[PDB]
């Protein structure tokens, strides 16, 4: 699917009570995201871990 | 412990708005009516157009059915002790039986009392639903006899449309004037017409002429009235203490049993066709206009410390409307003063573009706006 | 609706369902229907 | 008045039953009848207390209604449902047995009302929204106008005899707005439609034979809405007393609104600046 | 617990018609000793599924004697010792002695009182013996289904017997049978297909076993103890990341199906409400004539 | 008190002077609709008019005493046959019993099961008889001995069940339980093998409110040999085609052939895989039907004492609805 | 009949807590007139599926009085259908007037009047309306089917639930059922011209995912398509099954709520009259 | 069918046609309707 | 359940869900500084405690 | 219900910030002081006699 980071989310519709971005936006200096549980940098083909 | 403040109905000021009669055969009666007959007066015109005869007319108004009720549940362990079945021979079971019977008495005391506050509430529920607002009523009694052609009706509705939106709140938007309040109250007390005459009322002041009506309000309005604009007349009044009666016997009986009807004043019709206690109760009167009315606030004597809402806090209903994205025509966009809300120097002026949102105030005053993207719930649907 | 005081008695018994023609309205309930014991009148209270 | 109601009280009687206990259930039949020709009571509604309902905004969501033929491509309308229900309350969450709006948590003020939207050409005059207006444009209603007024267009509008209507998209029979907020078109839902009483002639069966009937009818009409945390539709049988002069006139009042936050400031001043506009309040609530 | 209903006086003539319905059943709302006729009323042209669902959230009650003033009802749910009571059979075919009755909406062509003086309508549900009702519902649904696929519109065998006489099953267009039953047939056929699909998706190789030696053996092993042929349900493929527009989690679908099937099964009656115990009368009561009943 | 039922009828199957009071009676459906529903109900391959003939060979009569029905089944102890034969007054009786046996065996063959033909009434207590015409009277609710029989030797009664058929369950299943108040169930046992089939009757008591698995295990042999010999005479096709395997790999395939609605008549959509679910001759539910039961009431005690019998104890009549037992 | 439950001697620390359990239901095993408290007792919470399977094998009983020696009860349904009694609610959702109630084992545990003196604990089942008890059973059985506020299953009895479910589903497949199975596209196309027709079909319908992916040919005419008709038989069978699918996994609704005077909706933790069915 | 002895007199006169919406059924007439004079009864002349 | 969830909108300005994504979620930045059960207490008084 | 407590707290918030000081903000409206004191005196309720 479309990656959330590339396509900007919204101006107002970010703060709607439904989207899944507030769940990971809770500090003005850090970022949070889901990622494969591997070590970086890893092999070429992204595993399904 | 705590007592129980008993209340009777005939002592209230509200009793003068209704004639109460016991009719122990009401559970048998099918639809009952009352017959009027009125005869309008007439005046003599002249000239060519022919005269007119004097008109008569009859009419009937039928009754309607209401009822009250109140549950009375009593328990298990106690119904064992009341009837003596579960009673044991001790010096301790007897005391518990005494307790249970005191409970039953203290219960029936409250249950039987409720049938007074019941009528005290029922009267307000009835009167409140048959009374038109004053605003929609004052001009209507000003165009009487004229509502035949369309033009008079048109002027009437064009005046209603203003009255309803100009005089629908006094003593909150007018707390500086005193005589406007009094004029509105006089208008309210005089817009109504007297009803039929019955000698069983005799509701009288301690000295002289009888009373005419009630004025039920909330405690707040009564307090704001009884200190700036209205003066008390007295503090006691003579009221009747006995109900009315209506029974079927010895002439209505045969008719209701063989034919199927029974007039009320049957004995009088018969003997014409063939040859043949004032109590002293502490209420609050007042004089307004040229009439004498009771001035009550029943929020404390009744309705207090229970779970029903006082039926005199009404509910007004207005439907607002506002245009969202209309773009004014060309010749109507213009600044009233050349020094406008001038924007920051160097940036384009966003005051010329077609608007796309409206701003208005919330219940308290916080601003809450509505914009197009709130219309997705409507303009995005197959129904479109 | 049914009578209260009979005026006079009938002298000879006869089967009635056979002679239905002589009458205008006819009603033969089995025994003790419900409509008999309903005393429900209707009556005007006041005239003015 | 000195005698406004005859009032007959029957005889009390006790009905007994079993329920752990023994429920004695009193009752008393009683009847009443007005006995004054003409009106015998009147009220004035002097003071004012806090508005029981909020006056905010709540976009009505049509996705709770049925009767609109859905689009062919299922992906299309699935995308629609996913993009309109997002972050929009009163969205029909598929909670068991009802597929109804979920119970909100926390209440700002009284039950939040619902708002509607009616298409309207941009060249509509603005002076039509200063005074009291009718969302239709055809101000027909009932009090002024015989039958055949609500939908005919060969007869000029009563309120503005210059033009015929003020919104062709919302006045013709079977027009756009009509097919959405009318009585006999089966497109109602659980949410209350504040404009349901403007596009419905179904009272044609209830023709009026006197202005006094309409006067008495208002101030005593039963409440259509509910008392929950929103404005839900309520079965007509239950009801409750409420007064409304709008059902008599089929007219609405414009609140204090303006097209930019910069015009609603304490030095009010000018009412038309540029493309932006301001609308003074003209309601029964000047204060 | 006998309730009375205020009756807004209508007219002569019509009140006779109201007197004629001295045996049917009416669905109250709450057990109060008073009620207005306006309350117990339903638009006699209505959706059968919604009416059958509403019949649960109410109480049955039979109309005993009526008078111009009021009419008396007696609820059936609550009661003491299950006292006797009279009932007017109003189904399409008679009911015998010693069986159970069930309450279903007027599935076939409808009859409804039209009290034109009071401007309200009434629906009085049919009274059917248990098995005959459970089969008549299937009859009407199956006829509608056969019509749906545009096949042979008639087979001359949409008939139901009851005590000898042949019944015709009136043509399915009379009042609104093409509109007031669409909901039911849709909501039933759909669920049936969904159950079949879910089962076949959990056991893909069910319909490729022996025509007479494999399928029967699988069923008999499943009914018996825990062999189960391993995970007879093969592990379904792993789903999508739940934002891909083509996600399909089979188990949540099975969950929804269980819920909807249970709900539909409960809103169908088929749980007896009474039982005919006629005594001192003709042992077989024809339609339209009263019949002594004891509540269950 | 208890409430009763009176049904005038013919002295065909229940003969209220031959037996003393206190034995359950059954109501028999009108046979016309059975014969009719057969025409559409008998499975493929079998005969579709043999029930017509079986009925015509037995020529209203409405009731049937269980004492009579139990005799016309497989399970029975010949003492009760002798009793029914030599103790019933009636003419031609043994022949009628034989014909009734043939009727029930035809009923199961035609997949119109007798449990859909015999509603159960209470235990009879009284009767007045003309010449070959009776009017039996049985309880319907409440406990049996609230009644009043016109015997004047034993005003009250009890409930009598032929001990040959009474199958206890708890002491049978060894629940280790302790006898308190137990339910009472009348159960039927079908068995289906074409031209070689029979019916077994029982009267079951236990504390088990839901039979289900209890009978499913009790009648294991019947269900086993009924599921396999039941589909017989139905032409099944040859080996099922591989296209019958319902494809599951294609649900969460991101790349696969797809087709939106609204273009399904004969477009360029032929690229969809074919799947022909083909079910012709496999075991249907009516094929695996083996038993049916119905609740009768509640019981204290059962004692055996005399022809062998089984006297109930404080029977409370509470009749329920029928039940299928196929899984 | 009135079941009598005898009590051992109790400390005042827990007798007064037992007094508060005046409207809850317990599960005996045999209906003798007398029975000791120790008998009617269930172990601490575990395997809500197993417990829900156990409620079927025993008949309930509600208690009314608690004396310092004796504690009465009432066998819920063995011969009666109108014994109006009172029982208190202990489920989260408030049950309103009109609807039936079904007994469901408790979740998360924590509802155990742990009596130390007697060295035992009781777990009174909660009471939920039918509409939600069905859904809860659906969720739990589906979760059990997944393993080939929430406790995990045990893999020893979950197979029994799966077996019951798969049997009740297998016996829906009939040579008539395929005829219905043939009109899935003819159903989808019907669910387009109208609104209600589309409304009845769900969203994750598990059939729309099929009608747009697989074409099926005309059905093979069954043996003797002239004498009998199969769609009717399959539909009758499906009605017979679905009318009894909910109970076979959960529990039949045991009583329906009737209240004559009080407010309609009764909140959690408050007693409310009832009549049994 | 008018009344013979009015129970009580109305106190106030009021234009009654405009307030016609308050009553259930009513009828005006110009002057001296002819129907209200000839009153004919209906009598049963014996029960048996 | 109102203080920390973010499916139910702001019960004061129900347009949006929260007016500051950095001080409302559980374990947010501003929360780890002035929460009662998180133990970063000094001697000074903290108004927003 | 919820809808009543809502209006109640919305009115409390408004009463606290308008009438938290008399005799120093309204010394002109000599009537207003007497009204406030009478409100205070009648606002409570009698105790056991």
């Amino acid at each position: 699917v479309r990656p959330r980071w590339a396509a900007p989310a919204a101006a107002d519709q970010l703060l709607a009570p439904g989207n899944a971005d507030l769940r990971l936006e809770l500090h003005p200096a850090f970022d949070f995201f889901v990622a494969p549980e591997v070590d970086v940098p890893g092999p070429f083909a992204v595993p399904q871990v | 412990c705590s007592t129980l403040s008993l209340v009777r109905f005939l002592e209230l000021g509200l009793s003068v708005a209704c004639v109460c009669t016991k009719f122990p055969e009401l559970s048998y009666v099918a639809e009952g009516t009352i017959q009027f007959e009125v005869q309008q007066p007439m005046i003599a015109r002249d000239g060519p157009h022919p005269a007119d005869q004097p008109v008569h007319n009859y009419m009937i108004k039928r009754l309607d059915r209401r009822s009250l009720n109140a549950a009375f549940s009593i328990a298990v362990e106690a119904l064992g002790l009341i009837s003596g079945e579960n009673l044991d021979g001790t010096h301790i079971s007897s005391a518990m039986r005494l307790r249970a019977i005191q409970q039953l008495a203290r219960n029936v005391q409250a249950v039987l009392d409720s049938f007074e506050r019941g009528t005290a509430d029922q009267m307000l529920r009835v009167l409140m639903e048959k009374a038109p607002p004053l605003s929609l009523l004052a001009p209507f009694t000003l165009y009487e006899g004229r509502l035949a052609d369309r033009v008079a009706c048109a002027a009437l509705v064009s005046e209603l449309k203003r009255r309803v939106r100009d005089d629908t709140f006094f003593l909150t938007k007018h707390e500086r004037n005193k005589d406007a309040v009094l004029d509105r109250l006089s208008d309210l007390v005089n817009c109504t017409a007297p009803s039929v005459a019955v000698a069983r009322m005799t509701h009288a002041d301690t000295q002289g002429r009888p009373v005419d009506g009630v004025l039920v309000t909330t405690a707040g309005v009564r307090q704001r009235l009884l200190h700036h604009v209205l003066t008390l007349a007295d503090t006691h009044a003579d009221v009747p203490v006995t109900y009315g009666e209506m029974v079927i016997a010895n002439t209505n009986l045969v008719t209701a049993l063989v034919m199927g009807k029974a007039v009320s004043n049957m004995d009088d019709v018969a003997r014409y066709l063939l040859g043949g206690g004032s109590a002293r109760v502490r209420a609050d009167l007042v004089v307004v206009g040229d009439r004498l009315v009771f001035l009550e606030a029943l929020e404390k004597r009744v309705y207090q410390a229970t779970q029903v809402p006082y039926p005199l806090v009404g509910n007004l209903d207005v439907t607002f409307v506002m245009p969202l994205g209309v773009f004014k025509p060309a010749a109507d966009r213009y600044a009233r003063h050349a020094g406008s809300f001038a924007p920051t120097p160097g940036l384009p002026d966003p005051r010329t573009h077609p608007p796309r949102a409206v701003h208005f105030f919330n219940k308290d005053g916080v601003p809450c706006h509505v914009t197009f993207e709130h219309a997705m719930g409507t303009l995005c649907h197959p129904s479109f | 609706r049914p009578a209260i005081l009979p005026s006079g008695q009938i002298l000879s018994n006869i089967e009635v369902h056979s002679h239905r023609a002589l009458f205008d309205i006819f009603k033969r309930f089995r025994s003790d229907d419900n409509n008999l014991y309903g005393a429900e009148f209707d009556a005007l209270l006041g005239t003015y | 008045e000195k005698a406004s109601e005859s009032y007959f009280m029957g005889q009390m009687q006790v009905a007994r039953t079993e329920s752990g206990g023994l429920h004695l259930q009193l009752t008393q039949p009683r009847a009443n009848v007005d006995l004054g020709v003409g009106f015998t009571a009147a009220y004035a509604a002097a003071a004012l207390r806090a508005p029981v309902t909020d006056m905010g905004n709540l976009p009505q969501n049509l996705f709770a209604t049925r009767g609109a033929p859905p689009m062919l491509d299922a992906d299309a309308d699935d995308y629609l449902r996913r993009t309109v229900n997002a972050g929009n309350r009163l969205a029909p969450v598929p909670v068991f047995g009802q597929m109804l709006p979920q119970v909100p948590a926390g209440l700002a003020r009284g039950q939040q009302s619902v708002c509607e939207f009616i298409a309207t050409p941009v060249s509509v005059d603005l002076a039509y929204f200063r005074r009291a207006c009718n969302p239709r444009g055809r101000a027909a209603g009932e009090v002024h106008g015989e039958e055949g007024l609500m939908f005919d267009h060969s007869h000029a509008d009563p309120a503005h005899p210059h033009r015929a209507t003020a919104n062709p998209w919302a006045s013709q029979r079977h027009s756009y707005a009509d097919r959405l907020y009318n009585g006999q078109y089966n497109m109602s839902g659980p949410a209350y439609s504040p404009c349901f009483k403007f596009f419905t002639p179904a009272e044609a069966v209830a023709k009026s034979r006197g202005l006094a009937r309409l006067i008495a009818d208002t101030g005593a009409a039963a409440s259509p809405t509910s008392n929950g945390e929103y404005q839900f539709k309520r079965p007509v049988g239950a009801g409750e007393l409420v007064e409304d002069p709008c059902a008599l006139f089929q007219e609405a009042y414009p609140p204090l609104c303006a097209s930019d936050s910069a015009l609603l400031r304490t030095p009010l001043g000018a009412e038309e600046h540029f493309a932006q506009y301001l609308i003074r309040d003209e309601s029964p609530l000047k204060g | 617990m006998e309730v009375d209903i205020a009756l807004p006086t209508l007219s002569p003539g019509d009140l006779s018609a109201l007197q004629r319905c001295e045996g049917r059943v009416v669905f109250l709302e709450t057990l109060r000793r008073h009620a207005t006729l306006r309350e117990v009323a339903l638009p006699c042209g209505g959706d059968v599924l919604a009416a059958m669902a509403a019949y649960r959230r109410r109480f049955a009650a039979v109309i005993t004697r009526v008078t111009p003033h009021r009419m008396l009802a007696t609820p059936l749910g609550v009661g003491g010792r299950g006292q006797s009571l009279v009932l007017q059979n109003t189904g399409p075919f008679d009911l015998t002695n010693g069986d159970h009755v069930c309450l279903v909406p007027p599935l076939l062509g409808d009859e409804c009182l039209r009290l034109t003086s009071a401007n309200l309508e009434l629906r009085f549900p049919m009274t059917l013996p248990l098995a005959q009702a459970r089969e008549l519902t299937a009859r009407v649904v199956a006829r509608a289904a056969e019509t749906l696929r545009g096949g042979a519109p008639a087979r001359g065998a949409d008939v139901v017997f009851s005590n000898g006489r042949r019944y015709q099953l009136p043509p399915p267009h009379r009042d609104n049978a093409e509109a007031a039953t669409r909901s039911l047939v849709l909501n039933m056929i759909f669920l049936l297909n969904e159950g079949a699909v879910i089962l076949l998706s959990l056991i893909p190789n069910l319909l490729t076993l022996g025509a007479q030696d494999g399928y029967a053996n699988a069923v008999i092993q499943l009914g018996s103890a825990t062999r189960e042929l391993g995970q007879l349900v093969r592990q379904p493929p792993p789903p999508l990341p739940q934002d891909h527009a083509r996600r399909f989690c089979v188990f949540e679908a099975l969950e929804a199906w269980i819920a909807s099937a249970s709900r539909l099964g409960d809103t169908l009656g088929t749980r007896p409400v009474a039982r005919v115990c006629i005594f001192d009368g003709p042992p077989t009561v024809p339609p339209g004539e009263k019949a002594a009943v004891v509540e269950v | 008190r208890a409430r009763l039922i009176r049904q005038v009828t013919l002295a065909d199957f229940c003969e209220p002077q031959a037996e003393r009071p206190g034995l359950v009676v059954l109501a028999l459906r009108h046979p016309a609709d059975l014969a009719g529903a057969a025409y559409a109900a008998t499975p493929p391959g079998k005969n579709h008019r043999d029930l017509e003939e079986a009925w015509l060979a037995l020529d209203r009569a409405s009731v049937v005493s269980l004492n009579f029905l139990v005799a016309a089944a497989e399970n029975a102890d010949d003492a009760l046959r002798a009793h029914v034969t030599t103790n019933y007054r009636d003419r031609r009786t043994a022949a009628r019993l034989e014909r009734f046996a043939t009727v029930l065996r035809a009923m199961i063959r035609s997949h119109v099961f007798p449990h859909r033909a015999l509603h159960v009434l209470g235990g009879l207590l009284g009767h007045v008889t003309q010449d070959r015409l009776a009017s039996v009277t049985c309880v319907a609710r409440g406990d049996q001995e609230a009644a009043r029989t016109n015997d004047m030797a034993a005003r009250r009664s009890q409930v009598h069940v032929p001990a040959c058929a009474l199958m206890d369950v708890d002491r049978e299943l060894r629940l280790g339980g302790d006898d308190g108040l137990r339910f009472a169930y009348l159960v039927f046992v079908y068995t289906q093998r074409h031209r070689r089939e029979a019916l077994r009757v029982h009267v079951a008591v236990s504390r088990l409110p839901e039979l289900g698995d209890a009978l499913s295990f009790l009648l294991a042999g019947t269900r086993v040999d009924n599921a396999i010999h039941g589909t017989d005479e139905a032409d099944a096709p040859a080996a099922p085609a591989a296209a019958a395997a319902f494809p599951a790999y294609l649900f969460n395939d991101p790349r696969s052939a797809r087709c939106p609605t609204g273009r399904l008549n004969t477009p360029a959509a032929e690229a969809l895989p074919v799947w022909a679910p083909d079910m012709r001759g496999r075991a249907t539910r009516n094929s695996c039907m083996y038993a049916a039961y119905v609740r009768l009431g509640t019981v204290e005690r059962v004692v055996r004492r005399a022809l062998p019998l089984a006297h109930m104890e404080r029977f409370t009549w509470d009749v329920g609805a029928w039940e299928e037992c196929f899984f």
